[PDB]
């Protein structure tokens, strides 16, 4: 049942921001943001695991987190993310979360520990959904056109998108040490610990039993527990094991990409008034929208403006026709008809008006 | 869009690392000294300044490329195909054929040949770039010379080809003191950005408004030039003149007419014929057109015809049953100055 | 604007607000809104948790 | 702390420099002559402007 993460482990890495300005180390460090999807939904990579327990179950109730170089399980409900307002989570698997969030510039995540503590991290990531179609719409409509757009999916079986996992190098912590009248006491409590001291005698050694180095200051040196049991998946923040680049152990990234149709609103049909070979279209935007017009002949006469208030615009049709595109609605075509009834044939000539209204400047300079 | 891979940086104490070249796109490496990183449990290691850090990174194609991408083609020429509707034997019939003067199509015992297109003009260009459903006339940079921050910043022969080319000035920096991490000066992706400043699509910038589609890419419904059509019509449809009823006593009148884009002209003709039968009707002057094609004639009766003209005064002949009838009238200007239908 | 609120032993929510335009001053040329993992360091006034004035 | 700025990409020309700038957020760009005359200029940038000096 999509169970490949047996030997994985969470991080506890230097998050850029633990809150209140200072940057500290948290288990919710994030280092990858994916937003190539046109729909606007985002993948968020996260340090700690989710949907598992210490016994490698698959209930969504709990999630795994590192603390004191030991795993623990905490309720999944309290997890949340924000950019400017609470966002919406949809994906929950491994180290990736699918979330959609309104227009926001920064991006923080937070969770509540079994420690009854709130751990939060944030990165400044400018999230701008791409306007699909001309009508810059912000909430999709009950009624409207349908256009293709990239997006994600809930599938949990990828196709050759591998991420390496390697044996954690070590975690050098000095809490195990303690000064006993100039005699440093190092406590192991059941791990593999390499101690190394500038002091003479047993300067270096890897052991799994509590040890003492007499007649030496605790601040003389440092020691680190050498864990190599459950592998840790690579991240820039974590230091390398210092032997080579890669190590065996690969995992696929779920939530692949596909493009599906999405809805987009139409635009208020404008109210058009009239004039001699001239059209006066009054437009109600109702939201930022694009209006363009172009000639029907060999010359484009291209124009395209953005509109957010009611602009009353006027167009002068050419003899060959003019078409205007408004929002995502089907473009409207207007081409001229004869100009006026003012001209008329009769005892008073009134032909100059004929030859001016029709073929203006032609058959009149001929006169 | 491209993905930047930066594996875990190599840390070291009391010793120094080294850069070994990697045959990877835009692969870069660097080393630094004197860094004293700190982790949650304390300092990583004791060597205060003898320690060193080696970092490296490269750039690869994204799996998203398999679904979303922009493709540059060098389309040069084109072929023409068209759809026609023909009124034959009193019924509308549809025909489809390549409008290049070569394809011949047989329908209802008659052979139609269309084309070639009089004008070789196209709205396209030698070089074009296509998104999912949009097309752009734009001169892409030559392959292998992508300019960072612009279209073509990453080049791939195919969505699946492993080999790629990149140009992203991946320069590393000294890590922040007291911390373990890798900084990168990854170049911003010009591809995603170009999507932000795409500009107007060709479906709006195309002269003559040739509507553009995709899969396959076609330009449709643009009025340029003219078309030659050759029709071989079997004699079966042809009817000997004796078969057609005769016509006599032809009079024409126009109660009113109105030069307009529509069939604003109406003409009433009094006719006398030998017998009941169909008979074609036509206008031999191009300045005027008639909506109707033929009509049934019974004998000493009348009929009405709807036509379109542009002359202020309409003075023309009309042909029916191999006979001519004059028609004179004075049209008047309508009220509307512009109309939607063509 | 700026409002404060609290919950009473009365199990009641008491809240007040004042219109106060809070605009953090852009420090440095780069108008930044969340401080970075990597970057330069500049002086800036601020407060402290000391409880003896 | 305060973030640095994306190093711009500079193209070339006869006694002329074409710097293309990626803001990544509102940021200030200024230029000045090295002589007795400043030729001061300082603009705000929020989109990718390609500028020529
Ligand atoms: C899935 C769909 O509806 N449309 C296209 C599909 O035809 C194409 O194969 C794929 C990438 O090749 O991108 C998407
Ligand atoms: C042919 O098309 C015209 C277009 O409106 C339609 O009125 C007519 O019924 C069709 N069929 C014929 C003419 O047999």
């Amino acid at each position: 049942n999509f169970n490949v993460y047996k030997a994985t482990r969470p991080y506890l890495a230097h998050c850029p921001d633990c809150g209140e300005g200072h940057s500290c180390h948290s288990p919710i460090a994030l280092e990858r943001i994916r937003n190539e999807a046109t729909d606007g939904t985002l993948k968020i990579q996260v340090s700690l695991q989710i949907g598992i327990k210490t016994d490698d179950s698959h209930d969504w109730t709990k999630l795994r987190y590192m603390d004191s170089h030991t795993p623990a399980d905490a309720e999944r409900a309290g997890l949340l993310v924000r950019t400017s307002a609470p966002c919406t989570i949809t994906g929950t698997m491994g180290h990736f979360i699918l979330a959609r969030c309104p227009k926001g510039e920064t991006l923080t995540v937070g969770f509540t520990d079994s420690r009854k503590i709130s751990h939060t991290c944030t990165h400044p990531f400018h999230h701008e959904p791409p306007v699909i179609g001309r009508e810059r719409f912000h909430s999709r409509p009950q009624h409207g056109k349908e256009l293709p757009c990239s997006t994600y999916v809930q599938s949990t079986a990828a196709t050759a998108e591998e991420i390496e996992v390697h044996m954690p190098p070590d975690t050098p912590d000095r809490t195990l040490m303690t000064q006993q009248s100039g005699n440093v006491k190092i406590t192991v409590n059941g791990q593999t610990v390499r101690y190394k001291c500038n002091c003479g005698g047993s300067n270096e050694g890897l052991t799994t039993t509590d040890k003492v180095i007499n007649n030496c200051k605790i601040d003389q040196c440092h020691a680190a527990v050498t864990n190599h049991k459950n592998w840790q998946y690579n991240s820039p923040l974590v230091p390398r094991n210092a032997e080579l680049g890669d190590r065996k152990g690969k995992i696929h990234i779920p939530f692949p990409l596909a493009n599906v149709t999405c809805r987009v609103p139409k635009a208020r049909n404008p109210t058009v008034t009239y004039g001699k070979n001239q059209v006066t279209m009054l437009l109600y935007p109702d939201h930022p929208t694009l209006l363009s017009y172009r000639n029907m002949g060999q010359e484009p006469n291209y124009h395209e403006e953005w509109v957010t208030h009611k602009k009353e615009v006027t167009l002068t049709v050419p003899t060959e026709g003019l078409e205007v595109t408004w929002g995502n609605n089907e473009p409207y075509k207007y081409w001229p008809q004869m100009s006026t009834n003012g001209t008329a044939h009769g005892h008073p000539h009134e032909i100059i008006l004929y030859y001016y209204e029709l073929y203006p400047t032609m058959t009149v300079v001929i006169v | 869009e491209y993905k930047t891979v930066i594996p875990s940086p190599y840390v070291k104490c009391c010793g120094t690392a080294e850069c070994k070249d990697k045959s990877l796109p835009d692969y870069s490496c660097k080393v630094f000294t004197g860094v004293y990183p700190f982790m949650w449990g304390g300092a990583y290691c004791f060597c205060d300044a003898e320690n060193t850090q080696l970092s490296e990174a490269h750039v690869e194609k994204s799996e998203s490329c398999k679904t979303e991408f922009a493709s540059a083609y060098r389309a040069h020429t084109a072929s023409a195909s068209a759809k026609l509707r023909v009124l034959y034997q009193g019924n509308n019939i549809t025909v489809a054929a390549y409008a290049n003067g070569d394809h011949a199509v047989t329908v209802k015992d008659a052979k139609f040949v269309v084309g070639p297109m009089s004008s070789a003009w196209t709205p396209f260009d030698n070089k074009i770039v296509v998104y999912k459903g949009d097309v752009y006339n734009m001169d892409y940079p030559p392959f292998g010379a992508g300019r960072p921050g612009q279209f073509g910043d990453i080049q791939s022969r195919t969505p699946e080809s492993k080999d790629v080319y990149a140009n992203t000035q991946l320069v590393l920096q000294r890590p922040a003191a007291g911390t373990v991490h890798v900084p990168y000066s990854q170049a911003p992706s010009g591809f995603k950005y170009w999507l932000k400043e795409r500009g107007a699509s060709l479906q709006h910038t195309a002269p003559f408004g040739c509507q553009i589609a995709t899969n396959p890419v076609r330009a449709v419904n643009c009025a340029v030039g003219n078309i030659p059509i050759s029709i071989d019509i079997p004699d079966a449809a042809f009817t000997r003149v004796v078969d057609a009823p005769s016509v006599t006593d032809m009079s024409c009148e126009v109660p009113a007419c109105t030069h307009s884009s529509d069939f604003g002209g109406v003409a009433i003709i009094k006719y006398t014929a030998s017998k009941k039968g169909k008979c074609a009707v036509h206008s031999m002057t191009n300045a005027v057109t008639i909506r109707e094609a033929d009509v049934e004639v019974e004998g000493n009766s009348q009929l009405q015809i709807s036509f379109s003209t542009a002359l202020a005064s309409a003075e023309f002949r009309v042909q029916v049953c191999s006979t001519q009838v004059h028609c004179a009238a004075a049209c008047h200007p309508p009220k509307d100055h512009i109309v939607n239908y063509p």
